[PDB]
């Protein structure tokens, strides 16, 4: 599956 | 319940079961990762064969989600070390019944 | 414009100056990414020493971009550009500039 968090 | 969108973390506190979690909504994800450092160690993970864009845990049993208006439903997360902090993939989201809108 | 999220890819197509993009919107990030694929050839990028928990020093678009939206609403961000992603993402600069919440019916 894809995951796109960031600080 | 309403959460406009801004520079803070958009954020939401609920059940696994049992145990009270926090995490931010995190719409670019298909699933939900819960961090190890979060992690029950009584809750058993199992290997799985799968890539997330690598072989990453996830919890052996569905979690019975469940918010502070009682609303409930299954999830089945990931479990990854070394985040900063759990995020709320669409399949709890879609669940929700949680909507995106403009004025 | 109203959205349900749901298994599939949450979606957004608007313009950054005078071409068309679609990304997912990601709520997850504090900053916007367009995948180096779709990043026209002409636009200059600029190394930067920001660092990005979920790359570090990624490159980052040299000028603000205008946005424009279906509906003609506008602003600017600055995205980064980022090598070998699949999709564009929206992150909360951008969503926060075009006013948008998130709503459960409870």
């Amino acid at each position: 599956p894809y995951v796109f968090a960031m600080t | 319940w309403v959460q406009p969108i801004t520079a803070q973390k958009p954020s939401l506190t609920l059940w696994l079961d049992d145990k009270m979690f926090t995490g931010l909504i995190n719409t670019g994800a298909d699933v939900t990762i819960i961090k190890l450092e979060d992690w029950p160690p009584n809750w058993p993970i199992t290997d799985t064969l799968t890539n997330l864009r690598n072989n990453p845990k996830q919890s052996s049993k569905y979690l019975t989600w469940r918010d502070k208006e009682n609303n409930s439903g299954l999830i089945k997360p990931f479990v990854i070390p070394n985040l900063p902090v759990n995020l709320w993939g669409r399949d709890l989201l879609s669940q929700m019944k949680i909507m995106m809108a403009s004025p």
